[PDB]
């Protein structure tokens, strides 16, 4: 016969290995593929559909759990108080693990490209208001006070017909590619901090609200890229099935 | 006139879908164009309405001064194939020799992808799937040790005569599948072809299979579609003296050329059971970590 | 009639470059796949378009 | 020119409305008629078009102050209602988009944010004993409520371990009272079949639930109300038999 | 010699796989194929041959067995009375067991196509009457009277010169295919119920039976497939052969 | 009583729609129908019994004896064909030994 | 002379396309087939044919 | 029997020899037998920099 | 299947021998190569200072 | 609910004051007679 030499490599089982193996069936013929409305082609797709972004983050008393969609906002009698302050990394835990880029980062290792945080303001249309939302790169720490955080990338949000500004989190990094930033030593690929902060105030005619809420939608943009397929961050099992 | 006018112009039995909406090519990442300051009125992309139901449109070059970066990123492993294309875990079949579980070398596995959560979790991303399919079957002791054991692995498809016995007179596979292997050889691997009814499998069936009045007794049929019961698998000792040896058989499946549909959310919540989305109601878990308050870290 | 094409991705738009050894083609590799996106269908499925630029309401 | 002022005729029927969104079609696809190479039943199917391509208002929930949202699963919603229910009795196969148009309108010092949402295949689950020891499984007036609904167990979890904090993703549209006063989805006919039974199966359902709660001082107005209405788009049955229901 | 790795699936023997292996006779020819009447090339070309629906279930008493290929139809003295009944289902129980497409179907788990069931009348050349038969696709109860009955696909039948009418039972389903309806939740791929009604009457002359019977064929319309391949749903051994 | 099929298409018999059929025919051929390996014999070597007891077993070729390949095979009457013989060894209990 | 032609199906109708590495060509795949039918043998071999429309007897 | 698996930066450690994350729905992993000889994987340049 | 022997050297493992292996990662990019100061590309020029 | 299965307009309050029903002319004849107020009922136009 031909004469051939067997490589180590032999007999492995590699699971992501794309060869081919036998056929069960002879002329087999899948049934005809009709049309289907809204086929998925590609991962980053549905990346760039935006999702809640649970930067509220309360578990009491797992019966409040909805007050998580949303931010507490009201007539601050000051000046310039914060309002809320979360992570930029979409990978680390955990206001981005309620997002759908959250999830599907979950199972990529690497990721690169800008991302967007929008946020719609839910109080009555006789609510005004304008918010200053600053995006701080990493290094720094968290700005303790309005005007030492207007010092990186920020957007000043005016309360009106539209209802949602959208803070866009430029691709900020010394590295092409950021692994998840969790949670000590891998702190190098974080990607900063948002904090939201009051640029004027929350007003409000006679006979409406003293507190409204804003809801916070966030995806990624069109530069966006994953590159390493991993496992995802937590299996959802204890301890079998059926 | 003859004929009448509101039969034609009607557009009644329009066959093809009107597409808003076309795909273009993005082999790599976008590339991001130079900025400029820009100080005007009327042009105002950054306020947008989410109530509208879209996602921002918003780019980053008019965000913010931004330089030029020709992007060359690579979107190849971000596709249905290459996501796929990874063996899973999705059934574990033991043959021990004595016990409450199958004591007589013949076990009975009704096709279910499910029961097993990170190939599930993965898979239920999406609502429709079709798919190609390469399995591979995995023999062992529960010590994971190697034994000059002989198997048989029989693929019945429904209506086929399901195995009732170690040597039963269904081991004979004169027209269904059925695999031959030794523990001592390599795991067996068989590529599988996709064989629903339905254009795509189904991981979701809002409905019954049944007619008629659907009482609480047949109230847990809710939800099976059999479009995607491809029948069940059956392996042998083989015959016809009882084994000598405790064997596990592990099966993996790998999928390939496929086509998933329309996209679903993404389990936040403990899987309990097969082929039903059944959650503990008191232990109710948030979709992520929590923290003490939103003004820290 | 070259070789069988029953495939599961057959008649797609999809254009694949794959390797394969018997005679039908759904035994073949996941192979080489073409890059082809649509964010609109999903991220944009509005009926009437507006700008970047222009406000949404109005 | 305006892109909030839009009017909807179907049929005999007409909806108008001065404070809207844009107008979502569903996976950027319009509804349509079976093509001769997707359809397999050789029997010549019903068109009836006008009859029963026309929208019907079905049910009126009160939004209170702490409510959980509701649902609905299409198409047993309308199995009892018109002449489209009809025609969907008398045949085993159907097909059809819709045209929902989720209203509700309150003040100017009202607040509060609906989420109408189309989850296609939205398959419901069951509260496992608490405890996640019993596969017990909902009952038919859950599974299919009809025309007036079903409230939510839990509005987090979707009644089926799948978070609402990512259901933006399917076809939706956001009602928030200080913009909007209703939305709108066009869907298609959303299935792996080109035809099915429309009494066994449900395409998808409609989720209205609220995220930023409802909220008003001691007004003039406490009672404000989401009225759902929807229209069949491209209607086909085929299999025609005796009349069967639920 | 020639670098090769083993994939997994070396040393497995499938039943079904068609690969090639060694000769035992180098240069053997066979006989020359002379030429023999009926060659069959497909066996849709079987499934379109009629053979006899045993519609009549009495295993009583294994010696009146003959009676199964046959209907009782006889001078009812009412109006509508019911016939006859039975499932449309190819490879369910039991009807269709005693048809070659119902055998043939067994080896097959998928078909799909329309299906045609010729009734051919055999009392005197004396006895007239015309006759409903109905074809009630899935969903629907037994039609519980004729009124209620005629809803679905049907065929008014006269008795004369020609004896058969031909029922075609036409291809609908949801799905492109149906497997098996057998016989709890795979109901889902049931075809529905053909029933036979009395349109008339089965009128007769003096010296003429009161009571004929009629021969219901049943094969496989021209747009009919089968696509996946199992075993016998019966085997027939026991227990050992010789 | 001719002794032919029914010739009766259902487009005349029920008001149809058009239907491009492009289901394949092909699992429905004798070759696709037939490439399926069955069990066709058993021979036994037992140390001590009533059978063969010395190691050297001798079956006359019969493809019957084993109804699931029989009658399938059974459904035609003339049949012409090249084959493919697997031939599988081990003990009784499945066991590979060196032998 | 090419290679061995001793496959059962030689000087057949049947077009066949077939894998195979010896010198008898009986040891080859079963292959691909063509699709090729004739009902007409079985379910109508009459020797006057009436059209579909026609009354058989008369 | 043994199965080599790899686990990139984030995701899960197996903590058990029976753990739940051995079913390698993504991440690479290898199954091999003492008896067969020694596995090998080409591997490609995978650092952000 | 096509007929082959096996000669000798099945199954070793030398270290040093240039042969391919199955891939990890089905698809994967190596993140694009910048321009860095410097680069070796034989040792003799190394050798030389 | 057993109302708006006839001719109907969903009229939403706003900048425009005034939607119009236009109730189109659904009649068996060409003509209609003054449907007053017994037996002259088959002229009738509906009900708003
Ligand atoms: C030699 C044995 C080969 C076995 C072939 C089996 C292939 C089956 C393909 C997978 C079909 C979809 C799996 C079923 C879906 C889910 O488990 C449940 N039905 C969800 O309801
Ligand atoms: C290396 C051993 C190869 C053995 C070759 C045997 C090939 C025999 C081909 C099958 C011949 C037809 C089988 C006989 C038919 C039935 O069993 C009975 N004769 C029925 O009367």
């Amino acid at each position: 016969g031909f004469p051939t030499e067997l490589k180590p490599g032999t007999n492995q089982f590699l699971t992501t290995d794309d060869g081919v193996s036998a056929p069960i069936l002879p002329n087999f013929h899948p049934t005809p593929c009709i049309h289907i409305p809204g086929e998925v082609r590609n991962l980053l797709e549905l990346c760039q559909v935006e999702t809640i972004l649970e930067v509220n983050n309360v578990p009491t008393n797992a019966t409040s759990l909805m007050e998580r969609l949303r931010f507490p906002v009201s007539a601050q009698a000051g000046k310039g108080e914060l309002c809320a302050v979360f992570r930029a990394d979409p990978g680390r835990s955990g206001p981005w693990q309620s997002t759908l880029l959250g999830q599907l980062c979950g199972y990529y290792t690497q990721w690169s490209g800008s991302l967007e945080v929008t946020f719609m303001f839910t109080g009555s249309f006789m609510a005004t208001g304008k918010m200053l939302i600053a995006y701080t790169p990493p290094g720094g720490p968290l700005p303790k006070d309005r005007a030492t955080a207007m010092l990186g990338t920020h957007v000043i949000w005016d309360f009106g017909l539209q209802s949602s500004v959208t803070l866009v989190i430029p691709w900020i990094s010394n590295t092409h590619y950021r692994a998840h930033a969790r949670d000590g030593v891998f702190d190098y690929y974080t990607t900063g901090l948002v904090s939201i902060w009051y640029q004027t105030n929350y007003v409000v005619p006679i006979g409406a609200p003293n507190t409204a809420y804003i809801i916070a939608l966030a995806a990624a943009q069109k530069n966006f890229t994953m590159q390493l397929c991993k496992d995802a961050s937590d299996i959802l099992q204890t301890g079998t099935i059926q | 006139g003859d004929r009448v006018a509101d039969v034609i112009e009607s557009s009644i039995g329009d066959s093809v879908s009107r597409a808003l909406t076309h795909a273009l090519p993005a082999p790599t990442g976008q590339n991001t164009q130079v900025s400029s300051h820009r100080l005007d009125t009327g042009k105002v992309p950054a306020l947008q309405a989410a109530e509208i139901g879209a996602s921002s449109n918003a780019s980053d070059e008019s965000m913010i001064e931004t330089r030029c970066v020709l992007n060359s990123h690579s979107t190849a492993e971000t596709t249905l194939d290459s996501f796929f294309s990874r063996a899973g875990l999705v059934g574990e079949i033991d043959l021990p020799l004595e016990g409450t579980t199958n004591p007589n070398g013949y076990a009975n596995w009704d096709i279910d992808i499910t029961g097993y959560a990170q190939m599930r979790r993965k898979v239920e991303l999406f609502t429709y799937m079709r798919f190609d399919a390469e399995f591979t079957f995995v023999a062992c002791t529960p010590t994971g040790e190697v034994v000059p054991q002989l198997l048989q692995y029989m693929f019945v498809p429904p209506g086929a005569p399901k195995p009732d016995s170690r040597e039963s007179l269904a081991w004979q596979t004169a027209t269904n599948p059925s695999v031959f292997v030794k523990l001592s050889d390599p795991p067996a691997q068989v590529s599988v072809p996709f064989m629903s009814p339905a254009s795509a499998y189904q991981w979701f069936y809002d409905g019954y299979p049944t007619f008629g009045e659907h009482k609480q007794e047949k109230d847990l049929e809710y939800g099976a579609c059999p479009n995607n019961m491809m029948g069940t698998f059956s392996v042998r000792t083989v015959g016809t003296s009882k084994s000598k040896y405790p064997l596990v058989v592990r099966i993996y499946m790998r999928m390939k050329h496929v086509r998933a549909w329309i996209p679903r959310p993404m389990r936040n919540q403990n899987y309990l059971f097969k082929a039903n989305p059944n959650y503990a109601g008191n232990s109710i878990k948030p979709t992520g970590a929590s923290r003490t308050a939103i003004t820290t870290l | 009639s070259h070789e069988n094409s029953n495939s599961a991705t057959e008649g797609s738009t999809i254009n694949y470059t794959t390797i394969n050894y018997y005679k039908d083609s759904y035994a073949a590799t996941a192979g080489k796949q073409s890059l082809k996106q649509d964010p609109d269908k999903f991220a944009n499925p509005v009926k009437d378009i507006f700008t970047e630029m222009a406000a949404p309401l109005k | 020119y305006s892109d909030r002022v839009a009017q909807l005729t179907i049929g005999n029927s007409t909806i108008t409305t001065q404070e809207a969104a844009n107008i979502i079609v569903g996976y950027g696809e319009w509804p349509s008629y079976c093509s001769d190479s997707d359809a397999t039943a050789v029997d010549k199917p019903t068109r009836p078009d006008v009859s029963v391509n026309r929208f019907y208002t079905l049910d009126t929930k009160l939004w209170e102050k702490s409510s959980k949202g509701w649902y609905w699963k299409f198409p047993d919603v309308l199995t009892e209602t018109g002449v489209f229910g009809q025609n969907a009795q008398f045949h085993y196969l159907y097909r059809s988009g819709f045209c929902i148009h989720v209203q509700c309108n309150a003040s100017k010092f009202h607040q509060g944010a609906l989420l109408v949402a189309v989850l296609p295949e939205y398959v419901i689950g069951t509260v496992a004993g608490g405890t996640g020891t019993e596969d017990s499984h909902p009952p038919y007036k859950q599974t299919q409520p009809g025309a007036d609904g079903f409230e939510l167990q839990h509005p987090y979890v979707l009644d089926a371990g799948i978070p609402i904090s990512q259901l933006t993703v399917c076809p939706h549209q956001w009602i928030n009272l200080r913009t909007n006063n209703c939305a709108t989805i066009i869907v298609p006919y959303i299935n792996a079949l080109p035809f099915d039974s429309a009494l066994n199966h449900c395409n998808f359902g409609l989720l209205v639930v609220p995220i930023s709660p409802l909220d008003y001082d001691q007004g003039a107005t406490p009672v404000i109300p989401i009225t759902i209405t929807l229209a069949p788009m491209c209607s086909e049955f085929a299999g025609l038999r005796q009349a069967v229901t639920q």
